C-alpha cells in the first residue's frame, strides 16, 4: 500500500508552530533506519533540509527541526513565514523492497502572508495571425497570492463561454502565483463586436482589461 | 564547481527503449556513490537505481528488469538504459549525488521523458505587439505543439530582466500552447531590437521572431 | 574478546574480506565498531523475538540458529553460538554469503547509518 506516508496538507499562521509526520512501517523507520528531509520550491530540484534524524545542513535556519522514534518521524517548523511555502518529502531505506524510499509528500500553506492583487495583460490576435486565418486572446495573470482566481470573459456586455481555455494558478520564483486564459476565435467573430474584455476576481479586488478591433 | 548534466531525455513510443546520460565535472564518479530519482508531472519523488563507489549497483521493483545503470570513468558519465517503457515512466529524470547514509547532497536540473503513441507537432510562432506609464509589455505565443517542452530566449540570451515565460495550457485538442512576456521602457520601442528565440527539440523546431509595434 | 581497530583491520584482511564484492577493507572495520564496538561476545536481543549475534551482530531469523526464534530460516546454515567465538572465521564466512544478497551491505543497519559515504579509508589508516 503505502512505504512511508506523510499527511497531503497543512497549514499554519505566520509565526505559528506546526508539525509534518512522517509514519513508517518495520522494514524501514522501525528497522533502526535515519530519516532524511527535503525541500522542494516550485519549478526547482529538491533540496537536503535535515540529515540523519536532526541535523541541518549549513544555510537551513535553526526554525527547523527533525525528531524520530519508533515506527514514527516529524519535522517541526517554528516562527512561520513566506518563504517556508514549499513541498516536504521524507526519506529512509527499506530492507525487505532493498532499496531508498521517499514519502508521498506534504503541501505546507502558510494563510495570513500579506496578499497581492493580480497584474493583468490582454493581448488582441495579431496580424501575422489574423493573416493566417485564425485569432487568439490571451490574458495574462502574475504576481497574485493567495492562488484561488475566477477568469470572466465578455464580448460587448455579453458573457461568452465557448472556446474559452485557462490553466490551473501555478507558483512563479517569488513564492506569488501566474495564470493564462485563451479566447480562440474565427476572424469574423473578432470583427463582429466593438470590445472584447478580460475580468479577473482575487477576494474582493477586481482587475479589467479591455481591447478593440483597431 | 561540482555539475550534473542530463541529456537523452524526449518522446518515446511505448514498449520502446531510451538511454540517459550524466555528465559531471568538479568531482569524480568513480570514488562517489551516484543514484537516479524520478518524478512524474504533479506527484511524488521516486527512487530509481543506484551505484556504489565500489561498483555495486541496486534498483527498484517498479524498475526491476527493465533498467540497467552504468558508468564510463574514461568520460566520467553517469548512464540510464531505460527498456520496455510505459505510461507511469513518464517523469523528470535526476541525476544525483550522495552524501553520508543515501542522503542526496547535489541533484541534476532534470530531463524530461515522455512516454506516448501521439503525433509530434511543432508550434506555430506569433508576435505579441506592444499596445498604444513608462514601462510597456510585449512577447511571443507559441501555439499548438506536442510534448513537452519549449524554450524561450530574448535576444540570444543578452535580455533576462523584465521576462515571464508563463506556464502552458493542455487544451481539449491534446496539444499545448503557451506565453512569454517581457516588460520594457516604453522610450525603448520602435528602437530598440526585440527578437523572441523559441526552441522545440523534439519536432527541430528553431525559430527567431522579430517584436516591434504595429504600423498604422 | 575486544578488538584494536588495527588489530581487526589485520585479521579481516587474513580473512578475505578486502574488496570482496567491491567493498574495501574500511567499510567491514567501520561496520563492527557500530554495530558491536569490536566485541565478539555482543548479543543484541529485539523485542520481535529475535537476536542479533557476534562482532558483526547476525540476526537469529533470517541468518543463523539459536533455537528461540520462531519462524527461523537459518540461511547461513550454522548454530548462533559459533559467531561468538575469539575466532572471527565464522562471522567473516556468514557475513560473505549476506553481503551477497540484494541489500549488499545496508543490511547492516549501523553501517549504512554511519558508515556509507563516509571516508572509510580512515578506518584502516595507521596500521
Amino acid at each position: 500500500q503505502s512505504v512511508l506516508t506523510q499527511p497531503p496538507s497543512v497549514s499554519g499562521a505566520p509565526g505559528q508552530r506546526v508539525s509534518i509526520s512522517c509514519t513508517g512501517r518495520s522494514s524501514n523507520i522501525g528497522a533502526g533506519y535515519d530519516v532524511h528531509w527535503y525541500q522542494q520550491l516550485p519549478g526547482k530540484a529538491p533540496k537536503l533540509l535535515i540529515y540523519g534524524n536532526t541535523n541541518r545542513p549549513s544555510g537551513v535556519p535553526v526554525r527547523f527541526s527533525g525528531s524520530k522514534s519508533g515506527t514514527s518521524a516529524s519535522l517541526a517548523i517554528t516562527g512561520l513565514q513566506a518563504e517556508d511555502e514549499a513541498d516536504y518529502y521524507c526519506q529512509s531505506y527499506d530492507s525487505s523492497l532493498r532499496g531508498s524510499v521517499f514519502g508521498g509528500g506534504t503541501k505546507l500553506t502558510v494563510l495570513g502572508q500579506p496578499k497581492a492583487a493580480p497584474s493583468v495583460t490582454l493581448f488582441p490576435p495579431s496580424s501575422e495571425e489574423l493573416q493566417a486565418n485564425k485569432a487568439t486572446l490571451v490574458c495574462l495573470i502574475s504576481d497574485f497570492y493567495p492562488g484561488a482566481v475566477t477568469v470572466a470573459w465578455k464580448a460587448d456586455s455579453s458573457p461568452v463561454k465557448a472556446g474559452v481555455e485557462t490553466t490551473t494558478p501555478s507558483k512563479q520564483s517569488n513564492n506569488k502565483y501566474a495564470a493564462s486564459s485563451y479566447l480562440s476565435l474565427t476572424p469574423e467573430q473578432w470583427k463582429s463586436h466593438r470590445s472584447y474584455s478580460c475580468q479577473v476576481t482575487h477576494e474582493g479586488s477586481t482587475v479589467e482589461k479591455t481591447v478593440a478591433p483597431t | 564547481q561540482v555539475q550534473l548534466v542530463e541529456s537523452g531525455g524526449g518522446l518515446v513510443q511505448p514498449g520502446g527503449p531510451l538511454r540517459l546520460s550524466c555528465a559531471a565535472s568538479g568531482f569524480t564518479i568513480s570514488s562517489n556513490y551516484m543514484s537516479w530519482v524520478r518524478q512524474a508531472p504533479g506527484k511524488g519523488l521516486e527512487w530509481v537505481s543506484a551505484i556504489y563507489s565500489g561498483g555495486s549497483t541496486y534498483y527498484a521493483d517498479s524498475v526491476k528488469g527493465r533498467f540497467t545503470i552504468s558508468r564510463d570513468n574514461s568520460k566520467n558519465t553517469l548512464y540510464l538504459q531505460m527498456n520496455s517503457l510505459r505510461a507511469e515512466d513518464t517523469a523528470v529524470y535526476y541525476c544525483a549525488r550522495e552524501g553520508p547514509g543515501d542522503s542526496i547532497v547535489y541533484w541534476g536540473k532534470g530531463t524530461l521523458v515522455t512516454v506516448s503513441s501521439a503525433s509530434t507537432k511543432g508550434p506555430s510562432v506569433f508576435p505579441l505587439a506592444p499596445s498604444s506609464g513608462g514601462t510597456a509589455a510585449l512577447g511571443c505565443l507559441v501555439k499548438d505543439y506536442f510534448p513537452e517542452p519549449v524554450t524561450v530566449s530574448w535576444n540570444s540570451g543578452a535580455l533576462t530582466s523584465g521576462v515571464h515565460t508563463f506556464p502552458a495550457v493542455l487544451q481539449s485538442s491534446g496539444l499545448y500552447s503557451l506565453s512569454s512576456v517581457v516588460t520594457v521602457p516604453s522610450s525603448s520601442l520602435g528602437t530598440q531590437t526585440y527578437i523572441c528565440n523559441v526552441n522545440h527539440k523534439p519536432s527541430n523546431t528553431k525559430v527567431d521572431k522579430r517584436v516591434e509595434p504595429k504600423s498604422d | 574478546k575486544v578488538f584494536g581497530r588495527c588489530e581487526l583491520a589485520a585479521a579481516m584482511k587474513r580473512h578475505g574480506l578486502d574488496n570482496y564484492r567491491g567493498y574495501s577493507l574500511g567499510n567491514w572495520v567501520c561496520a563492527a565498531k557500530f554495530e558491536s564496538n569490536f566485541n565478539t561476545q555482543a548479543t543484541n536481543r529485539n523485542t520481535d523475538g529475535s537476536t542479533d549475534y557476534g562482532i558483526l551482530q547476525i540476526n537469529s531469523r533470517w541468518w543463523c540458529n539459536d533455537g528461540r526464534t520462531p519462524g527461523s530460516r537459518n540461511l547461513c546454515n550454522i548454530p548462533c553460538s559459533a559467531l561468538l567465538s575469539s575466532d572471527i572465521t565464522a562471522s567473516v564466512n556468514c557475513a560473505k554469503k549476506i553481503v551477497s544478497d540484494g541489500n549488499g551491505m545496508n543490511a547492516w543497519v549501523a553501517w549504512r547509518n554511519r558508515c556509507k559515504g563516509t571516508d572509510v579509508q580512515a578506518w584502516i589508516r595507521g596500521c
